Order: structure tokens, then C-alpha cells, then sequence
RNA sequence: AAACUCCAGUUGACACAAAAUAGACUACGAAAGUGGCUUUAACAUAUCUGAACACACAAUAGCUAAGACCCAAACUGGGAUUAGAUACCCCACUAUGCUUAGCCCUAAACCUCAACAGUUAAAUCAACAAAACUGCUCGCCAGAACACUACGAGCCACAGCUUAAAACUCAAAGGACCUGGCGGUGCUUCAUAUCCCUCUAGAGGAGCCUGUUCUGUAAUCGAUAAACCCCGAUCAACCUCACCACCUCUUGCUCAGCCUAUAUACCGCCAUCUUCAGCAAACCCUGAUGAAGGCUACAAAGUAAGCGCAAGUACCCACGUAAAGACGUUAGGUCAAGGUGUAGCCCAUGAGGUGGCAAGAAAUGGGCUACAUUUUCUACCCCAGAAAACUACGAUAGCCCUUAUGAAACUUAAGGGUCGAAGGUGGAUUUAGC
């Protein structure tokens, strides 16, 4: 820092709001232009027929 | 009748005195504007509002004081140009009183569409036909998709169930047009069970309609109050005299955020700050006064002096 | 000079507050508790057990009365924070923590181990904790919740404590452990075109091309987070065609037919991790033969066919790039490639004909051409001459004409003319490359 040479020493507010109020305002205006659960079985209780076969 | 909210504080805060020129960016009913022309008979004042009905009141009330009050009409963004035509670009305004929200007359008159309780056309537009092409709340709900419509309620209205109240509106509009305030209230209230119509309670623990905030959301997007609030404050600063006391009144914390950070130079989402908060406190009106005027319970007054 | 100042630093004086180091000790007391110094008094019992209530005690908090008050500090006030913050953070201060005399009688009052006596051989032993038991005695318990509750009674307690049910309700509640998932989960090492920075060219802005969404239309369908979006299509003017409207045929090109439903019945072919290295038959051993687990190379229970990786082969090498890439994951995609299970239609959900749809108010993905001087035009294919800002650069767009293909072209493509627009190198964000 000491060796270094310093030389001679002397765009929309909609984004801030969080919503694109302009684009939506156009969208509604464009529309205006046209205007004018189930049960699940317990796995342990699943029935099998291996013994019956 | 609606007493001007925190009129005693706003008068003391601005201390209107002879030889001082003041601006009012929201004349509305004019209760605050008239309370300021009473303390100081030699005061000079300028008025502004977005409602032509509000601008007519000022013109009619201009008879009481011919030149002490000067009436103007237009939005916050258009205020600088309107005042620039007068030629007061520096302005040297001692104080700018930027009252916010909806006027008592605007929401007391059912025709204006601001009241869900009554039955009026679903206008919800502070503009009084000065721009007859300005979309109204009815147009916003019938045009925007669920995703877009949800954004308005979610942010402007603080709607937690944004997807739920937005889908109901989309379904309702298809069956029939949404053109009346009561129709919208029933549509929003249908989203939830019949019990939920008045389960929600106000900040004072008082039951309110479930769609109360939904109307606020559409009110803010139709009139773009938030974006117009940022420009209005910026314009005031340019037209505000050095050492001049600004006084805002944020009815809700949502708009208070813009006022809260603008005065403190904090990013809405380093150079030195240029404001002096003589009245930092952001407090509701006296509880005795809250009961008398519940509409103004949430009024947060943020005062500052330009630096 | 002067006096004032809440204030800060050095020095001195200074308490009814609290007791570094020792203390890495593990003592004392029935427990609660007890850790500055001195002194006095003083720590029951020559069987054992023996109480919610008898007798006497019992942290902290709290009550009554009188004092002390350095510091801390419920509450409260102020300052921030926040969508809200009657919280967490900062400041101030009170009850209170201290002393005295009375109360109050509660603690996760917990070594979560009742007192006394005895044993270490048996079975060591559900699990975990804290090795497993015997004798003896008192206390206590009998599904969860209701319930540290109601009523009764007793109590200096009066929003209190102790003792303490029932009705209705449920098929569990609960203890210990294991696996998985998850953690605003710890540590260490990491990613090579890679998570961040770094390097180059881009996307995000403009026009156009194209996809999708939405909207529109009488007018398909499927894909649609990574892993959809020039995707099925190496391709829609008719046909293709599955769509809409109208008309027509009925054993029908077929020993019929269905692009009808179900990709959550499937084969088939694939995406994805995979820019992975693991999967696992059959055995064997451990844990008391519990769910589970199985590695140490100076090795301690693992052995493993097979599949994958690897190897090999293709391309110009042994490099690189291709190809390959298991099991499993997402009931991932495709019933509309074809086939097909189940269900449905059979004068119609089948077959044929004619005409017609596929637009853009918009939003968005990808791409193309640009914004120019490392450029524009011509010659040349690198020793040139001109151009160079409202006649420049810039449309592959619009409009008009011609040509090509075709039966059919305001429509598709090519060419010419006319026209000369936005665009002046693009915010957050974001793609690819060793
Ligand atoms: N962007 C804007 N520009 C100008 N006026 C606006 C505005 N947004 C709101 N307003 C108006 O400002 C007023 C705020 S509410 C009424 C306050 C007024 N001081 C009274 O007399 O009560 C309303 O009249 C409203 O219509
Ligand atoms: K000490
Ligand atoms: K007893
Ligand atoms: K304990
Ligand atoms: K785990
Ligand atoms: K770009
Ligand atoms: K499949
Ligand atoms: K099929
Ligand atoms: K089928
Ligand atoms: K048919
Ligand atoms: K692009
Ligand atoms: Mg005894
Ligand atoms: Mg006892
Ligand atoms: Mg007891
Ligand atoms: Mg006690
Ligand atoms: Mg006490
Ligand atoms: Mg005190
Ligand atoms: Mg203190
Ligand atoms: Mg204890
Ligand atoms: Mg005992
Ligand atoms: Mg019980
Ligand atoms: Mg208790
Ligand atoms: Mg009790
Ligand atoms: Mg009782
Ligand atoms: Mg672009
Ligand atoms: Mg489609
Ligand atoms: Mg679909
Ligand atoms: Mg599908
Ligand atoms: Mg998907
Ligand atoms: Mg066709
Ligand atoms: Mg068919
Ligand atoms: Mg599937
Ligand atoms: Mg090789
Ligand atoms: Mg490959
Ligand atoms: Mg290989
Ligand atoms: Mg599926
Ligand atoms: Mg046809
Ligand atoms: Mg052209
Ligand atoms: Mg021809
Ligand atoms: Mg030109």
C-alpha cells in the first residue's frame, strides 16, 4: 500500500413496490380494449393370499 | 362526521407561522387543511388531491379564504408538473403534509365503491372520472389471471390465502361479471366457510369482514398508491425548504414502510442521511380518540425536517 | 481571569451488598442446603423398620410490618427490530434479591436408585440408565384423558397449599431402541468449465424467426420444475388429420372397425440422478438366535457367482471424444409408433365426402440479424480503392412484382423493386466453454 502509486491526490418504482404495476396495468387495459384426501391402508394390514394358494 | 386524524399533533408538528408557505398533497375532505388555516391567519397554503370532487370542495372552500388556500388537482407524480407550471420549482415549502389513504367522503359515499358494507359500483378509484379510461377495481378482477390477481392481494392486502381468494374471483367472473362491491364481498367471503365471514378481527380485537383487506389490496393497485407515494415524497423533498418540517400519516404499516425508509434514507427493498426526525414516534391516536374514530386507529405519524 | 457542568481520567476516603485464586478438592448436614476471617455453643440413637395428616424442618418465588439499598432486576417507560413484537436486542427504573420479626409450605425438592441387612455363585441381563440379585419392613401403583381438576374437609394460607373423584369420551395412551426422512445440524475434505470469485463469448433491452402460455375460434392431441417450451414433427396450403360444420354409408380395406377411457394394468422405446459406483443370488458369523450388524494389512468375520464400473472395441494413438453406464429413484414420459390387459361404442365414440380452423389484446422461452470503424461496399481471397450519422450502419419485417414446386400459393420458398423502422451494446438475473 505504501509503495503503491495513488497518483495526484485531489428504472421503475414498480420493482420497489414488489409488483410490476406497469405491465399489469397494460394487461387489464388490453382486456378493456377487447371489452369495449383418500384412505390409505396400513402396510402391516395388507392382505395376502400366499398361504391360501 | 370524521375528525381530522391527529390534527393536534400535525398542527403542533408543523407549527404554521406567518411568513411560511405550506403544501398539502392530499386535500380530500379538507379537515386538516382547514385546521392549518385556523391557527395562522397569515399562512399561505397549497392543496392537491386525486379526486375532482375533493378539488371542488377546495375550490368551494377557497371562498372562505381567497388566497390563503390555493386548490390544485392531480396525482402525486403529476404534482411537480402542476406546481412547476406555477413556477415554484424550488418551492421553499416550509412543510408538506402528505396525508395518506382513502378520504372519509370517498368511503362514506356508497357510489364511489370503496365500502364493501354498502352497495355501490365497484369503482374503488380515488379518481372521479378525471381520467375516464383509468381501470377500476371491477376491471382488475375480471382481467387478471389467478397468479397476477393473487399478487395484488398477497402484498397490498397482506392476504395470507392469496391463492384461495384469487381462484374464487376467477370462477365468479366467468359465471357473471363482477361489477358491485357487495358482489365482490360475497365472492371473497365464499372462499372460506360461512363461519369465516367475520371470524377475523381488527388490530383492536374487533371482528371485521374477511374481505376487508382484499378491498384494500384492490384499492392500492387501482390507484397505485404505493408507487405514487414514493414519487410524492421525493417531489416534496425537492420542493421542501431546508429546515422545513414534513409530516406524513401512514394509515397502515404497508404505506408506512415507504415513509419509514424514505425519511431514513434506507433502501426500499454510503451517502449520509439527510433528515431530522423531530417526532420519531410512530404512534396511533389516543385510545380515547381511537374509539371515537376507529377508522384512524392505525394512523402512524412520521415527521422529519429536510437536511 | 471567572464561575458552572449531569460528565470522564489519576489519587485518597468509603457498606446493613456479594464472598477471585485455593476448588483439578469432593468434604459437611436429615434433607433443603453449605466454599471470606475469628471466637462461643455444637453436629440424636451400643438392634432394625416405622406417618400426605402426629412432631420438627424444608431452595427459589410470594405475603405482613419496620429498616438497608452498591449492584442486579419481574413489571413499567423509552429506543430499535418486525407484516405484527404488549418478545428476543439497547437504556432507565420499581416490586424483589439483603437485615429483623412473623407467615406461606411449593420445586425436574432428581443419584428421577425407599430404609436396613446380605451375596458376587447361579440365568449376567427385555431395552436404556446406574453390573445382577437375596432377606426384611414401611410407603405407593393397577389403560389413557378428564385431573397439579370438581366437591368435601383441614390450614396465619382467601386468585393459595394438602388430600382427591365422577360423568361423558377413546382403543389405544405409554416406555426403550432401530431405520428412514429432515435439521435457519457439527466437524474435516471437497466440486475443475465448477458451488463462489477469476477467464471468453452470450441471454436478459430492439426487430424478426419459432415454441409455449393466455386470450380468441364452430374447430385436435401429447410434453409442460430440474428431467416441458425449433418438444413427438429429420417439419401442418389440400393430403398429412387424429379437429369443427354439413351431407352420406352400415357385415363395413379386414373371419370388421374405434387416434374411445385407463401410461395409476402393461410390453415396446426412453428421460432423470449417471459430469454416479454400486447392486446382489447363495452361504457364513455377531447381537442371549430382538429390529439389526459384519472393517482395522504389524488386520479384529467375512467368502461371494453374477450385473455394472473397469477392460476391450469405434473414430486419428495407449490421449481425447463417442459408445457404454447396473440396481434403484421420480406409479417420470409415451394407450396418438405399433401391440396390448380391463372397461366402453357397434345406424356410431366406426367409415367416406365437401368446405373450414389454426388468429393475437398480450406475457414468456429459445434462436436469427443487428446496433457498426477489429466496421460498411467492391475487387481480391489478406501489400487495394471508396463508404462512414436523418441518402451512414441496420429487416431474413411490411408493401408491390416476378419466378420455382404444385391441380390449387394475398398464403410456401427464391429473386427484384420499393421502403430505411426500432436499435446506439442492454437493470436484477442468467447460459455455455479446459
Ligand atoms: N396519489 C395521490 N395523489 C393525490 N391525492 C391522492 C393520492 N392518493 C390519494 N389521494 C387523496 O388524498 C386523500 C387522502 S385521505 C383524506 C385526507 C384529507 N386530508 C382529509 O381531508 O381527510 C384522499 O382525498 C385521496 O383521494
Ligand atoms: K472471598
Ligand atoms: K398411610
Ligand atoms: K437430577
Ligand atoms: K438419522
Ligand atoms: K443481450
Ligand atoms: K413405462
Ligand atoms: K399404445
Ligand atoms: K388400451
Ligand atoms: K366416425
Ligand atoms: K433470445
Ligand atoms: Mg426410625
Ligand atoms: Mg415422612
Ligand atoms: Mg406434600
Ligand atoms: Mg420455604
Ligand atoms: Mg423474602
Ligand atoms: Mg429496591
Ligand atoms: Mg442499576
Ligand atoms: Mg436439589
Ligand atoms: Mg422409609
Ligand atoms: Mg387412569
Ligand atoms: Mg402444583
Ligand atoms: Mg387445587
Ligand atoms: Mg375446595
Ligand atoms: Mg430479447
Ligand atoms: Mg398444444
Ligand atoms: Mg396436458
Ligand atoms: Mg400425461
Ligand atoms: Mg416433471
Ligand atoms: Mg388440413
Ligand atoms: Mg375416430
Ligand atoms: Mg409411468
Ligand atoms: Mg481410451
Ligand atoms: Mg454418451
Ligand atoms: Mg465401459
Ligand atoms: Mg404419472
Ligand atoms: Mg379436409
Ligand atoms: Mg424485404
Ligand atoms: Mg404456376
Ligand atoms: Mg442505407
Amino acid at each position: 500500500l505504501a509503495v503503491a502509486d495513488f497518483g495526484p491526490r485531489d428504472t421503475t418504482s414498480s420493482s420497489l413496490c414488489g409488483i410490476d404495476h406497469e405491465a399489469l396495468n397494460k394487461q387489464i387495459m388490453e382486456y378493456k380494449r377487447r371489452k369495449d384426501g383418500r384412505k390409505r391402508a396400513k402396510p402391516r394390514l395388507e392382505q395376502d393370499s400366499s398361504l391360501k394358494s | 362526521l370524521h375528525i381530522p386524524v391527529m390534527v393536534d399533533e400535525v398542527v403542533h408538528c408543523l407549527s404554521p407561522q406567518k411568513g411560511q408557505i405550506f403544501l398539502d398533497m392530499t386535500f380530500g375532505s379538507g379537515g386538516h387543511t382547514k385546521a392549518i388555516l385556523q391557527k395562522e391567519s397569515d399562512i399561505v397554503l397549497y392543496a392537491l388531491d386525486r379526486d375532482p370532487t375533493a378539488y371542488a370542495l377546495a375550490e368551494h372552500l377557497s371562498e372562505l379564504y381567497p388566497k390563503q388556500i390555493r386548490a390544485m388537482l392531480g396525482q402525486f407524480s403529476q404534482a411537480e408538473a402542476l406546481l412547476m407550471k406555477a413556477g415554484v420549482q424550488p418551492g421553499t415549502f416550509d412543510g408538506v403534509l402528505m396525508d395518506l389513504g382513502c378520504s372519509s367522503m370517498q368511503l362514506d359515499t356508497p357510489e364511489r365503491g370503496f365500502s364493501l358494507r354498502k352497495d355501490g359500483p365497484l369503482d374503488m378509484r380515488m379518481d372521479g372520472g378525471r381520467y375516464p379510461d383509468m381501470p377500476t377495481a371491477a376491471d382488475v378482477v375480471n382481467a387478471l389471471d389467478q397468479q397476477a390477481l393473487a399478487s395484488i392481494l398477497r402484498t397490498y392486502g397482506e392476504e395470507k390465502h392469496a391463492k384461495k381468494i384469487a381462484s374464487a374471483i376467477v370462477q365468479a367472473r366467468s359465471i357473471y361479471p363482477i361489477t358491485r362491491t357487495q358482489q365482490l364481498a360475497s365472492i371473497v367471503a365464499g372462499a372460506f366457510p360461512p363461519s369465516a365471514i367475520y371470524t377475523r378481527k381488527d388490530l383492536l380485537q374487533r371482528s371485521t369482514h374477511i374481505a376487508t383487506k382484499t378491498f384494500q389490496a384492490l384499492r392500492i393497485f387501482v390507484n397505485n398508491e404505493l408507487n405514487e407515494l414514493y414519487t410524492g415524497l421525493k417531489t416534496a423533498q425537492k420542493f421542501l425548504r431546508p429546515g422545513g418540517r414534513l409530516v406524513a400519516l401512514s394509515f397502515h404499516s404497508l404505506e408506512d414502510r415507504i415513509v419509514k425508509r424514505f425519511l431514513l434514507g434506507i433502501s426500499m427493498t454510503r451517502a449520509p442521511l439527510m433528515w431530522e426526525l423531530i417526532h420519531k414516534k410512530v404512534l396511533s391516536p389516543q385510545d380515547q380518540d381511537v374509539q371515537d374514530n376507529p377508522r384512524g386507529r392505525s394512523a402512524k405519524l412520521r415527521a422529519a425536517i429536510k437536511l
